[PDB]
């Protein structure tokens, strides 16, 4: 009763970190690339089509949030237990989600779907020209407890140190959805609708092979039945603790860039169009950070269950180390292949350049303050993680923005020092908590 | 993408 997952989880912290990361990392930007794919085919379908989309897009990161968030709080969880030793309550917390998965998952669909209609007349729409925009979120919201199933079924995976077979399900799905796109949309003639369709066949694809993983297989590491189930007040605590704070920090890291842009409109039009492009292509360096991410929360819960703070500490700090070294190549490509990067994205050329050779630096500050809210979610105490997110990126990050442009060399200026002293002050609480736990 | 956090980051 022992994978080769749990052996990783159970073993040397820096082989951990790596061999966890690496499928994660794939992952998250096999997925990226997908959203660079229906970015381009929706393109061209004209201006109406992209009206629909920008509105379906808060609804869509909003239950997004809330299923990623839930899988956080259910990694996290599993992968504490683990460390304890505990199978008894590992394997409860694969049930527990997987009822919260439906639960919250079908309320989003019962609860937005007869409030989608309002939703684009409160916004102003004509009714006839984002007629699709309904369309579109209704499709979508139809799978909302899918997306949510399967983002759990990952959370149990990398909870238990299945990072590959958590990598397929990441693949498999952004891969259906990226061979369906263009037959949805353009071959069958579906549009954007077509779009969502595809998005939502794919889901049910991936949930097929997670729900024949750990219900008909079986293969993984925890045992998953009602049998004897136990209801228990304090795993639905645990989830939550972690999961709730998880969705209101994703929600909070793009409810301030409009803030930014607001800062940018203000300093105006053809300035928006500068910053939204430059954030675009320095925001690509997120993505192999979220896996560390992702990566550092599995192996410091493992290393809090089996209470050594060495472990959690050299994980995380280690963590840190090759986010900054991956970080320290991006930033150096982006800065000297600057006008390259431009042509791709602009098919305003100069004043792109003056934000992609300083902009991008704040970059490599990123993975101290993000490496500590990961292993702050790891241990358990998700509301940390929350109030940092909250620091950085709307309390320090357009602070800043709107200390230096009250020109637009002010925004990547703020946006810089900002996240560098957010960096500062997380990277210090992150060592707080554990010369905290060396003296527990 | 979906699985996780947010991302996109795109459009
Ligand atoms: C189960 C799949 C969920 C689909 C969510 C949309 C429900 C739309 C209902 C009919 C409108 C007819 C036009 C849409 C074509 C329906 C194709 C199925
Ligand atoms: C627009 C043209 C590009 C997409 C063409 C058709 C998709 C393939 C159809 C499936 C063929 C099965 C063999
Ligand atoms: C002992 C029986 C096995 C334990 C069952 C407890 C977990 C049930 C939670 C929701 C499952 C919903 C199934 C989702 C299938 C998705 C298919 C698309």
């Amino acid at each position: 009763k022992t994978t080769k997952g749990v052996q990783l989880l159970r073993g040397d912290p820096k082989k951990a970190i790596v061999r966890l990361s690496i499928p994660m990392m794939i992952g998250m930007s096999v997925q990226t690339l997908y959203n660079l794919a229906d970015g381009i085919w929706v393109s061209g379908l004209g201006p109406e089509s992209l009206a629909a989309v920008g509105l379906f897009f808060p609804v869509f990161m909003g239950i997004i949030a809330l299923a990623a968030g839930l899988g956080v709080g259910t990694s996290s969880a599993i992968a504490r237990r683990i460390g304890a030793r505990d199978k008894e309550g590992a394997d409860n917390v694969a049930v527990h989600s997987l009822i919260l998965s439906l639960i919250l998952g079908v309320t989003i669909t019962i609860t937005m779907l007869p409030a989608i209609d309002s939703l684009f007349r409160s916004m102003g729409a004509k009714g006839e020209a984002v007629e699709l925009a309904i369309e579109y979120a209704r499709v979508l919201l139809a799978g909302a407890f899918i997306i949510v199933f399967n983002n759990v079924g990952n959370g149990i995976l990398r909870g238990e140190g299945d990072a590959n077979r958590a990598m397929l399900a990441m693949v498999l799905g952004s891969g259906l959805n990226i061979v369906l796109d263009p037959i949805f949309i353009y071959t069958l003639g579906f549009g954007v609708v077509g779009a969502a369709y595809a998005t939502l066949l794919s889901m049910v694809v991936t949930s097929l092979f997670i729900a024949y993983w750990l219900f008909v297989k079986r293969d993984t590491y925890v045992d998953i039945t009602l049998r004897d189930f136990s209801p228990s007040r304090e795993i639905l605590k645990d989830i939550l603790r972690v999961g709730l704070p998880s969705s209101l920090s994703q929600l909070s890291m793009s409810i301030a860039m409009f803030f930014l842009n607001s800062v940018a409109i203000t300093a105006g039009e053809n300035g928006v169009a500068v910053f939204t492009s430059a954030w675009r292509i320095t925001m690509l360096g997120i993505v192999p950070i979220l896996g560390m991410a992702a990566a550092t929360t599995s192996v410091t819960g493992a290393a809090y269950g089996e209470r050594n703070v060495e472990k959690l500490e050299t994980a995380y700090l280690y963590a840190i180390k090759i986010a900054f070294m991956i970080e320290l190549a991006v930033v150096a490509f982006i800065m000297l292949f600057a006008p390259q990067v431009a042509y791709l994205f602009t098919y305003i050329k100069g004043d792109l350049i003056s934000a992609l050779r300083t902009l991008p630096v704040f970059l490599v500050l990123t993975p101290f303050g993000m490496m500590t809210s990961a292993m702050f979610q790891g241990i358990g105490e998700g509301e940390k993680s929350l109030i940092l997110t909250i620091f950085r990126t709307l309390v320090m990050q357009v602070g800043f923005a709107y200390i230096f442009v009250h020109g637009l060399r002010g925004v990547w200026i703020g946006i810089v020092i900002g996240n560098m002293v957010a960096a500062i002050v997380g990277f210090l609480w992150g060592r707080m908590r554990i010369s905290a736990l060396k003296k527990t | 993408x979906v699985y996780s956090a947010v991302c996109a980051a795109a459009a």
